[PDB]
């Protein structure tokens, strides 16, 4: 844990730092504080505070480098005052500042420290990059030791080891005042923020964008590169996480990997999984889990109305039961609760597990059926209503169909569907294969609208439809397929050797085939939802894979890979010295 | 797919001499080619991947070249370890596919046998057969003749030979010619000997024993 | 950083077989894995890769609908479920690494071998000298291959010449193992033949000389 962030404002509360993540404020702080933990610390964003201090030393030897990008009193980077006390013989009289090679930005203020010294000593412009910021060293310790013979009349201390080493130089008008000599091919590196001790990337005494162990770089090794044998992008065995403004091969404790970046929490579209020791945040590809809590016994709310339905957006799984009562439905003025809006019921469309029960009393008179409750599939029935009911669908007047297109299974529980005088299809339904174990006697179904009424209008299910029954009208609304399932809606035939979207079979479901595959006839057009799983490629094909387009400029482990098409539109690889891509296979082909 | 087509099959040169492998590829490749090392008994090695770029740690005497169909293997100074098969491998089409092989062999000086016999363990003739090894340690060319001779007798259509690969230090080469009998016809006779003709031998080498 | 093969023993025709490779020394879970087979004494045959995830599988086309390429990330292994298995399949299966560039590392092969035939054990006797000296150990009568014969536990080296094994008259195998000494060092050192056929669990260790 390298980087941590520094205080805005100006017990000792404190913090291991390498990399402060703001602002060193030091203010207040008794004669007999123990500083072990500054011994780390190297780099400081913003700046440092040393404010009214009764501490005889300040030991920061690692502190190298002090961006200021945060200012005190918009002009210091350094600020050093009042760190003394009147009546005591406690006052600071030294600081360890030896490793300081440069200030970015900021100017420095050593002022009112009536006992600190060597400072009139030191070259401040060879710290201070900033060439219009002020540098104020007055009023403070005197009839202080000379530095010491090996120490060039430049010296943080008295001490033979602390002495001030002058890294600064005049800079020729080809470095653009970045050098560590004078001469024009004495330049420094790039990505250095300030200075240099050589031209290589690792030389800098800051980096400009981020330090990926020793060297700095532009940016932090990539998370995919594209594979030559696979033909498309994989995970890079060699990728580093922006930690901070460092590149950090492993997350820190408690961080979840997100995009490139380490980060605190995950976002909103993705989601916290493990996968090889580390957490990444995968994305969810729509809607993510999430969990509410419900109504019924230990909770709060008694009956799903205006106020609570909104805390049940985007909702996937729900941690107790839903009661749909006529209290909630028509509104309770006695605790001031309005009418439940039709429209809002549609925040269930996206319930897919209830872990207990699911109470329908009440439902509006124009909505026929509870096709809100399409994407349930599951219910647990862990907490039971009444005698110990998991469903419960009574008194309901203008439903027509139950609608529960998709739902396969309820673990526990009882069935309880009365008084729904204008409610089919529930007659043909295989109740044995939805609710496991013994269905003997605990099936409670009476006083709905007879088959003999229902068949006379036209009331039955789809011919599609297999022996277990049907949800409601049309193919769609089917518990399992004679045939094939498209999306949902039972098909007689996938669109194999005929038809506009293309598709495959899989446990008798229909998938349509990747967009890339060439429309075959008198023949498949694919065998899998891959792009490599085509009879014959649209466009162009990339090894294995149908593509829309040849690799051009894909970043490889050894460097960008380029290819063009071949007259049978193949993606062949470009010649090595096409550094820009290239027309064909010669060196005469290249692009620029 | 695309047809990796490796030339020559066999090569023989003396130690330090250039050797050269060629590789032609059906299709267009780039600089898409590895190149593969294989002793005997022992998986293949990485040498070249680029075409003409080395690997970490291969001897700076192996080098590459060559762009899209024809490509060439180099070896600045042949050594004895250098003996092995070698193989090309394009990675730019679907499948992978590799070369041949050019089994790479040291053209050494003449090595006459060190002919040797070894008469039936009584523990195979405990278990009623009786199998005579004849071996010839360390020579040059692998090419050599083994008659057997029981009671004068030229026994041909009883006897197997094997012969090791090149050796790696003084690339030489081992033969093991096994006359094999029941325990019955072994004892119904008593001079067994091996007739070793060899380049390296002027006169025919016999290494004979009785029982 | 190396990669073990294991499992390729001897299956009847028409057989199963799940080999296993365990990386170690690298990030396995990082790295697009592939199986490459060698019919003796043939050529280089890529015969299945597998993606870093696992997510995409690729198969040559001779194995396709019958081998089955797997992944655990965590238990650091890789497999090559090979189904209806062929003659044609008898092969030494490495188990390959894609580098940036090509197959950097390679497991040491394990060879399967397609055949009707039952397991034998070998019979080990010992080819003693003289009239430099030689000795050896003949590893007669054994099914499949292979056998490894090491000398003095791997104590000797220089010197020494196990041949490759010849399938005779009968269904089985057979070679010798020989090693040659200094003339005077007979009556001076002891020379043990360690012989290991691995399927038929056979480990014999055979005196020579004392
Ligand atoms: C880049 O990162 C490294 C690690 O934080 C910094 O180097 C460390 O700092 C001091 C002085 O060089 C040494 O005592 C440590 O041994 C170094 N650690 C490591 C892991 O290298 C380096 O200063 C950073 N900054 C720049 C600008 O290069
Ligand atoms: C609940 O539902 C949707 C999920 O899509 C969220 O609404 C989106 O909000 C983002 C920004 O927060 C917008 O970019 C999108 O336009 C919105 N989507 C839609 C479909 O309107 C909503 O934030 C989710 N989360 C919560 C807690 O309400
Ligand atoms: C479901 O009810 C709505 C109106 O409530 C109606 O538009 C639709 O046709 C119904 N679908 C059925 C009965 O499957
Ligand atoms: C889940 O609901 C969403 C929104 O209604 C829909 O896109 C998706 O197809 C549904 N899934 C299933 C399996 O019902
Ligand atoms: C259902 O409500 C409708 C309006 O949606 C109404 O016309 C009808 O009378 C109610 N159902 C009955 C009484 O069966």
């Amino acid at each position: 844990q390298a980087v941590c962030p520094g205080t805005l404002n100006g017990y000792k509360l404190y913090e291991r730092c390498e990399v402060v993540m703001g602002n060193l404020e030091i203010v207040l702080t008794g004669h007999n504080a123990d500083l072990s933990f500054l011994q780390w610390i190297r780099e400081v964003t913003g700046y440092v505070l040393v404010a009214m201090n009764e501490f005889s030393t300040l030991p920061l030897p690692n502190l190298r480098v002090v961006r200021g990008t945060q200012v005190y009193d918009g002009k210091f980077a350094i600020f050093v005052m009042l760190n003394y006390n009147t009546n005591s013989s406690h006052a600071l009289r030294q600081l360890r500042l030896t490793q300081l090679t440069e200030i970015l930005s900021g100017g420095v203020y050593i002022e009112k420290n009536d006992k600190l010294c060597h400072m009139d000593t030191i070259d401040w412009r060879d710290i201070v990059r900033d060439r219009d910021a002020e540098i104020v060293v007055k009023d403070n310790g005197r009839s202080c030791p000379p530095c010491h013979e090996v120490c060039k009349g430049r010296c943080w201390g008295p001490g033979s080891e602390d002495c001030q080493t002058l890294t600064k130089t005049i800079c020729a008008p080809q470095c653009n005042g970045h050098c560590f000599g004078p001469n024009p091919n004495q330049c420094c590196h790039d990505e250095c923020a300030g200075g240099c001790s050589g031209p290589q990337d690792t030389d800098c005494f800051a980096c400009r964008h981020f330090n990926d162990s020793g060297a700095c770089v532009p940016r932090c090794p990539q998370p995919l590169v594209y594979n030559k044998l696979t033909f498309q992008l994989e995970p890079n065995p060699h990728t580093k996480y922006q930690y901070g403004g460092v590149c950090v091969a492993s997350c820190p404790h408690n961080f979840v990997v997100d995009q490139t970046s380490c980060v605190r929490a995950c976002p909103p579209d993705k989601m916290e999984v493990d996968k090889n020791g580390l957490k990444m945040c995968e994305p969810c590809g729509g809607l993510c889990p999430k969990a509410c809590e419900g109504t019924g016994s230990g909770s709060r709310f008694q009956t799903v109305d205006s106020s609570n339905i909104d805390g049940f957006v985007n909702c996937t799984k729900i941690l107790g039961n839903l009661d749909f009562l006529i209290t909630g439905l028509n509104g309770d003025p006695w605790h001031k609760i309005p009418a439940l809006d039709p429209e809002k019921l549609n925040v269930f469309r996206t319930v897919r597990e209830i872990t207990g029960y699911l109470n329908i009393q009440s439902w509006p008179p124009h909505m026929h059926n509870f096709s809100v409750f399409s994407n349930l599939t599951t219910i647990g029935g862990r907490s039971l209503y009444n005698r110990g009911f998991s469903l419960l669908i009574m008194k309901n007047l203008n439903v027509t169909s139950l609608g529960f297109r998709s739902l396969k299974e309820i673990s526990a529980g009882r069935i309880y569907i009365s008084a729904n005088r204008q409610l089919c299809y529930h007659h043909s339904l295989n109740w044995t294969k939805v609710l496991r174990g013994p269905t003997e006697e605990r099936l409670d179904i009476k006083h709905n609208r007879p088959r003999r009424d229902c068949v006379a209008e036209g009331k039955v299910c789809d011919p599609l439809c297999s022996s277990g029954g049907c949800w409601g009208p049309g193919p769609g609304q089917c518990l399992s397929c004679r045939n094939y399932s498209r999306g949902g809606v039972c098909v007689t035939h996938c669109n194999f050797l005929n038809g506009e979207p293309r598709e495959f079979a899989h446990e008798a479901e229909c998938f349509s085939c990747h967009p890339e595959c060439q429309p075959m006839e008198g023949t498949a057009t694919c065998n899998g939802s891959g792009s490599d799983t085509c009879a014959q490629c649209a466009h162009f094909r990339d090894g294995p894979h149908c593509v829309s387009s040849c690799p051009h400029g894909v970043l490889g482990a050894k460097g960008p890979i380029y290819k063009y098409p071949d007259v049978q539109n193949e993606c062949r690889p470009c010649h090595e010295n096409c550094t820009q891509g290239c027309k064909g296979p010669e060196l005469q082909d290249c692009l620029g | 797919d695309i047809q990796m087509t490796q030339s020559p099959s066999s090569l023989s040169a003396s130690v330090g001499d250039r050797v050269t492998i060629t590789c032609r590829a059906s299709q267009g490749i780039s600089n898409w080619l590895a190149w593969y090392q294989q002793k005997p008994g022992k998986a293949p090695k990485l040498l070249i991947y680029g075409a003409s770029s080395l690997q970490s740690g291969v001897p700076s005497r192996f080098s590459g070249s060559g762009s899209g169909t024809d490509f060439t293997l180099t070896i600045s100074s042949l050594q004895p370890e250098d003996f092995a098969v070698y193989y090309c491998q394009q990675y730019s089409s679907f499948p992978t596919t590799f070369g041949q092989g050019t089994k790479v062999e040291i053209k050494r000086t003449v090595a006459a046998p060190s002919v040797f016999i070894f008469p039936p363990s009584d523990e195979q003739l405990k278990s009623g057969t009786a199998s005579v090894v004849c071996l010839l340690n360390n020579f040059y060319p692998r090419e050599a003749k083994v008659q057997w001779k029981v009671d004068n007798a030229l026994q041909s259509g009883n006897s197997q030979e094997s012969v090791t690969e090149q050796d790696s230090k003084d690339s030489t080469y081992s033969l093991s010619s096994t006359l094999t009998l029941s325990k019955a016809d072994y004892e119904k006779h008593k001079v067994y000997a091996c007739e070793v003709t060899h380049q390296g031998l002027s006169s025919p080498v016999t290494k004979s024993f009785n029982r | 950083v190396q990669l073990v093969e294991s499992g390729g023993g001897l299956v009847q025709p028409g057989g199963s077989l799940r080999l296993s490779c365990a990386a170690s020394g690298f990030t396995f879970s990082s790295y697009a894995m592939s199986w490459v087979r060698q019919a003796p004494g043939k050529g280089l045959e890529w015969v299945s890769a597998i993606n870093s995830q696992g997510k995409s599988t690729y198969y040559a086309d001779s194995v396709k609908g019958r081998f089955t390429i797997s992944r655990d990330n965590s238990k650091n292994t890789l497999y090559l479920q090979m189904n209806s298995l062929r003659a044609e399949d008898t092969a030494v299966y490495y188990c390959a690494r894609w580098g940036d560039e090509g197959f950097d590392i390679w497991g040491q092969g394990t060879l399967v071998t397609v055949s009707s035939a039952s397991t034998k054990g070998p019979s080990v006797f010992p080819l003693a000298p003289s009239s430099t000296a030689a000795l050896g150990c003949l590893v007669k009568d054994y099914f499949p291959e292979p056998v490894t014969v090491s000398w003095n536990s791997g104590a000797l080296t220089s010197g020494v010449h196990t041949f490759p094994a010849v399938l005779q008259s009968s269904g089985l195998y057979s070679l010798s193992s020989v090693v040659t000494v200094p003339s005077s060092s007979l009556g001076t050192q002891t020379y043990i033949c360690n012989v290991n056929h691995k399927p038929s669990n056979t480990k014999v260790d055979k005196k020579v000389e004392p």
